[PDB]
RNA sequence: GUCAACCGAGCGUUGAUCCGAGGAUGUCCGAAUGGGGAAACCCGGCACGAGUGAUGUCGUGUCACCAGGCGCUGAAUAUAUAGGCGUCUGGGGGGAACGCGGGGAAGUGAAACAUCUCAGUACCCGUAGGAAGAGAAAACAAAAUGUGAUUCCGUGAGUAGUGG
RNA sequence: UCCGGCUCUACCUGGCUGGAGGGCAGUGAGAAAAUGUUGUGGUUAGCGGAAAUGGCUUGGGAUGGCCUGCCGUAGACGGUGAGAGCCCGGUACGUGAAAACCCGACGUCUGUCUUGAUGGUGUUCCCGAGUAGCAGCGGGCCCGUGGAAUCUGCUGUGAAUCUGCCGGGACCACCCGGUAAGCCUGAAUACUUCCCAGUGACCGAUAGCGGAUUAGUACCGUGAGGGAAUGGUGAAAAGUACCCCGGGAGGGGAGUGAAAGAGUACCUGAAACCGUGCGCUUACAAUCCGUCAGAGCCCUCGACGUGUCGUGGGGUGAUGGCGUGCCUUUUGAAGAAUGAGCCUGCGAGUCAGGGACAUGUCGCGAGGUUAACCCGGGUGGGGUAGCCGCAGCGAAAGCGAGUCUGAAUAGGGCGUAUCCACACAAGAGUGUGUGGUGUAGUGGUGUGUUCUGGACCCGAAGCGGAGUGAUCUACCCAUGGCCAGGGUGAAG
RNA sequence: UCAAACUCCGUGAUAGCUGGUUCUCCCCGAAAUGCAUUUAGGUGCAGCGUCGCAUGUUUCUUGCCGGAGGUAGAGCUACUGG
RNA sequence: GGGGAUAAGCUCCGUGCGUCGAGAGGGAAACAGCCCAGAUCGCCGGCUAAGGCCCCUAAGCGUGUGCUAAGUGGAAAAGGAU
RNA sequence: UUGUGCGCCGAUAAUGUAGCGGGGCUCAAGCACACCGCCGAAGCCGCGGCAGCCAACGUGUUGGCUGGGUAGGGGAGCGUCCUGCAUCCGGUGAAGCCGCCGAGUGAUCGAGUGGUGGAGGGUGUGGGAGUGAGAAUGCAGGCAUGAGUAGCGAUUAGGCAAGUGAGAACCUUGCCCGCCGAAAGACCAAGGGUUCCUGGGCCAGGCCAGUCCGCCCAGGGUGAGUCGGGACCUAAGGCGAGGCCG
RNA sequence: UCAACCAUAGACUCGGCGAAAUUGCACUACGAGUAAAGAUGCUCGUUACGCGCGGCAGGACGAAAAGACCCCGGGACCUUCA
RNA sequence: GUGUAAGUGCACAAGGGAGCUUGACUGCGAGACGGACAUGUCGAGCAGGGACGAAAGUCGGGACUAGUGAUCCGGCACCUCU
């Protein structure tokens, strides 16, 4: 009837300590210290999975804006223009264009220039 | 235990009176079950009742006229009720108590 | 409360530095008392006569419908056990691994004969039960046994 | 062993046919010199137990 | 014999080693019992026997206490007794639980607490037995024409009741 | 039944004291000792006991796999170089006791009634004395002094013998039962220091008896008293002969061995922990020590081509952004509130019980179910004493689908499974009388809570009983010893 | 070690007290209020939660009609007081 | 609204008012209760709220008309002053 | 002289600017009013997977709503041990352990394969639990940080040559030197129990090392008419025949 | 006042033996501020080459002791015309 | 002014006064309030037997709200209960 407990614990110990090969100190040897850091770690991964979207989008925007401003148009009015023109390309791909092919991006810039309102600060 | 306030089982009055240890509880039978387990009618004693399983074995029996009575029965019990007296009188039977 | 010793507070309550302890045989020690342990107890439970007999009749029906209830007058020639006889006869009558045998008390020779076989598990019909039936595949009644069983139950 | 019963709950609580619980009522014994009779009259009889104490009283009566 | 080998020297078909029942021997302490004593060690008496030129020494036994029976005596003191002397038989202490008689708590519960409870438990005492104790109606019962020693189990019953 | 003598005495009777056939009984509780036969009656050692060197292969070893046979009143168990019915030990079964011990059996031996009984008939005598009873304090009986019987303990007082006395819950009268104060009495029942044989949905070296190992030992304490730790080579020691370094330990070769990643520190041999090598990275940097993006270098798989991207994967990871340990307890803790040095192992809602309530499931169904116990190698059969339901109201008598209160059908309370259909009355809230539909409880088990018990676990200070302690220290007793040397100069 | 030693036993004493209580997921999901309390840090019942059965929108929201209030405000030769 | 000094991050009541408790994420320089919004998991997709667009920090040294001269903005009273 | 919108002085604390979050800003990057766009969250939408309640239909498909969560209530499951029953693998190498490659929504899994190793295990259904530890100033064993740090036990003080020895500050001897000398000297009692001598020995011990030692092993060794006690006596006190009390 | 010098035992260096209490972690700065109202760990800025040794003792609310003062609950012992 | 504090009411008087007088009763009680629970408050209407009044009708204490204390244990009178 008496049930030694060895196996039933060893299992999860093995799991965790496999999943902490790279940590630095008592976070890489000891179950009671790596468990905690696994909590914090998985949590920070979750949060970063939700937020790398905004990170990349920020990046894409900075690239777009600098490209445009070297072609003498602002970001805000560029996107006003593409919205007006019904153009569909997203920012990841506008940035890819900016990097690789600035010519096509300048063409899109010119489209927006054409399709913007005349008197941008009008009361309409 | 109720905090400290005098509980329900210590602030209500006690029930009134006593028991009369020498009480004679009778065990009843009603005429409904007679009619429901004696189609042929006839003599019905304590053992005839014990057979059909309407009372206990060490019973001291009483008879009562709840249900209908059209069968004829020569009932034997200890004590009756006037309703059974009259119902047996109407169905033409022998209410010969002990 | 049954272990040896422990009936003295091993050291102070305060001043020591170490924890608080009241006996040297408490559970958290090494040599200490089991807490909620096994105890000598009974395991029987009171199943009723009607449920039991319903079980047995249903079981015999389960075997009968599938034609596994065989009868027999005897397993042997006069008053000299010989397991080779009974084994050959069960080979004639059966090929399955396991089997039940119902032989009365007086007919001791059949019991003594068939006892030693690997599969067989002999029984008297006065202690006829359900586990011993269901574990089997075939069931060999004696005729005396059937008659006793039937005229004992049926009245 | 068995579950022993509560004396007070047996002496100040009974059960009817359909399982109701019954009690008597209070302020009836003494100091009647000034209690009007209507007040003395709604306190007679028996009364069905409340809801809130039914359970407690079951647990006291039975075991 | 063994942990536990090593060495030496032996026995055994003429029946060993081994197993079982009965006997014998059975140092000293221990109820311990000749006296004494810090338990396992100090000193003796009496009868016999061994031994020395004699003493010393040695061996075998036996010597406590009470209760009872028997036997001799009957102090102050007259009867006569307690007592004293001899002999015979018992008891003496140990034990794991179980039993019967007696004594006999407290923490606890009561959300305090004294009555109550814990428990007549633990423990202590005196005595036993293989089991004990109880046990033959100065009993129950309720007019039933009933039962017929006692004890232990099931139920009645967590009831009738008792109770700050 | 015959006689011997006896009733003081010779004689008639009645009544004793003896022996004899006999009967009854016996080591009985009813009196007690030994006797000798005596039972394959029992215990105290044991013994025989069926059947394969079977074949091929594996392997160090076959007891394995596969294929061939056999025994079986014996395939229970264990061991043997790896799971063995056919190897061994032993089992089923049958055997066996010179001696001692226990059961009865006997014949001795011992008594014991026999000299006897059934019934008649009218009155005197006896029927257990400091007791029973009564009073006063008390114990225990369901019963806490209460109206409190019966049973009893100490004191004080204190009766009768059958028209007597004690009890039937104060007490009195009637009836009933029984005959105290003298004594023994088996069987059913409880228990295991020890012994014998077995079983296990019990443990398997931090467990299990505290004790698999010298275990109540070592060690601690003055003392009572506490009270530990340590199992495993391998099939068998074949335990490394010999050589080399070294003072030796210890090791390297040579060997044994199936394996020395089995060397008397030895089955396997984890983690913490301690180090050696190989790749990346790190000395201008402010880091709950990580995560998301990711340069660069190193390893690898694959399609190709003289080296080369890829629906890749893995280790490191410059640099950037984000980011305030874990638990408990707190309104609120990253918290400078508590706890944790780390690893490994151990450590807390459990069991009983026809217990209670609620709920699932199963059998039965107006019935349901047994307890103790008896028989059973087993888990099975029986056992009706009991309990729950089937009618309640009422303090109770008592009555009864109604009942209680009350003067009352006059209202109400409780109850009449529930619904259904038609009526009559009112819409003061619906009721009342009919008809049919017809009532569901109980016993196992599982879960949850719960009651009594140590009742989820650990933790006091401190209460009580019985004993150990004055060798330390407090005081006293008995008996001995110690206080260098120099000054002052009382009485007389 | 002494405002009443020590040891064994009762005894696993008891604490309205502190701490601790181990694997996973799915669904719903609070309170910190009231009366009482030898009671205020605890507990009993009601409150709010869920599970099961029953009753089916009875809850809630908006509009319209009906109803009492004596609050803000204002008022005082409309009372009591300044 | 009471007590308090009409002080307290004070204390005590109300409230189909809220949030925290038990609730993350964004903004508030960091900040349980404030504003927005109530997280089934993934995506190197898009639009918005509160808030904000010179660089740090992604987004406007945005348009138009006027004020500010004090680094006011980016603490403050009675009162004083062409 | 009124009312306004921004403004000035009043203005004033102690580690360091320090009452914009910083740089910096009036060539507003500051206040107000209107206008234009934009960024921005785990919100909403978009593409996908799971799940709960209800509903519709057909022999489990779809759809709408829903899915933060502590105390807590309810539901469904993995894993460990022993077992009843049926079958499978196993000295042609099970378990256990280290792994690699992979899987599952999770507890977890590999009948998927390598190394080590040497004898029992798995599967499905039921049964029963000493049934899952990270914390109790928790218990037992082992090992770390502090740390190769503090100390190495008095106020007497050691030295040179030679010696054996593998190895010498310390062990043996020689000559010096210094210490106590009403004691740190010689003799008894209590108490301890072989510590004494000889021979051999140095993996443990000695606070270093050690050829040395009260350490280890073996052997040896204590001799009483007169010594200190008994056989001789008694005090304090004890035990206490009989005995008295209880 | 007003402190200076000297010698020994230590302390420092070398050779040997070799512990300890304590400890969630770690490549452990300062400031103004925010916060459970006294921050090595947060924000915004400033400073700083890695690793050691002797030494001081401001902080780490430093180590030790489940506060000894206070309050609550339970006990204990002591007193008294309870 | 209302017996006694305050409020709500009272001139339609519940204020003041005079005559009879005992309902300062018995047996009940629909439906309701308030409600943790026990307590607490009103209550039309029915019956006997009455008061007052010519009758209708009112009277089960006081203009209303305070004026008292649960349960247990005992005591007194009556009962056709044991």
């Amino acid at each position: 009837a008496r049930v030694k407990r060895a196996l039933n614990a060893q299992k999860k110990r093995r799991t965790v300590l496999k999943a902490s090969k790279g940590y630095r100190g008592q976070r890489s040897r000891l179950y009671r210290k790596a468990k905690e850091q696994q909590l914090h770690s998985l949590t920070y991964a979750y949060r970063d999975r939700r937020a790398r979207k905004g990170e990349f989008r920020k990046l894409w925007i900075s690239r777009i804006n600098a490209a445009a401003r070297a072609n003498d148009i602002t970001y805000n009015r560029l996107i006003q223009g593409l919205k007006a023109a019904g153009v569909e390309v997203d920012r990841k791909n506008l940035a890819e264009l900016a990097v690789s092919d600035p010519a096509a991006f300048t063409a899109l810039v010119d489209v927006a220039r054409a399709a913007l309102p005349e008197d941008v600060n009008a009361p309409s | 235990f109720e905090g400290g306030q005098m509980p329900i089982h210590m602030r209500l009055p006690k029930l009134k009176g006593f028991k009369n240890r020498f009480r004679t509880e009778y065990q009843v039978v009603n005429v409904g079950d007679i009619n429901k387990a004696f189609p042929q009618g006839g003599t019905v004693g304590v053992d005839e009742l014990v057979a059909k399983g309407l009372v206990r074995k060490n019973s001291l029996v009483k008879v009562l006229g709840d249900g209908k009575l059209t069968v004829k029965v020569d009932v034997t019990a200890n004590k009756f009720s006037g309703s059974a007296r009259e119902a047996i009188t109407a169905a033409g039977g022998s209410a010969t108590e002990l | 409360g049954e272990v040896s010793g422990g009936g003295k507070k091993p050291y102070r309550q305060k001043g020591t530095g170490r924890a608080r302890q009241g006996s040297t045989r408490a559970p958290q020690f090494t040599g200490g008392g089991t807490v909620h342990g096994p105890k000598p107890r009974d395991y029987s439970q009171r199943t009723p006569k009607k449920m039991i007999a319903a079980a047995l009749r249903g079981a015999l029906s389960d075997r009968a419908r599938n034609d596994r209830i065989h009868a027999v007058t005897e397993l042997v020639e006069g008053q000299t056990p010989s397991t080779k006889s009974a084994k050959t006869f069960l080979g004639t009558l059966t090929e399955n691994k396991k089997v039940l045998v119902v032989i009365g008390r007086t007919d001791e020779v059949g019991a003594k004969s068939v006892r030693n076989l690997p599969g067989v598990h002999v029984i008297s019909p006065d202690q006829l039960n359900t586990y011993d039936v269901l574990n089997a595949d075939d069931v060999v009644f004696s005729v005396e046994a059937l008659n006793a069983y039937i005229s004992a139950n049926s009245k | 062993p068995k579950a022993k019963t509560h004396s007070g709950a047996s002496k100040r609580f009974r059960r009817t046919g359909t399982g109701k619980i019954v009690r008597q009522k209070a302020n009836r014994r003494h100091l009647l010199e000034h209690k009007p009779t209507k007040r003395t009259r709604r306190l007679d009889g028996r009364t069905t137990v409340s809801a809130a104490d039914n359970s407690r009283i079951n647990k006291l009566l039975n075991g």
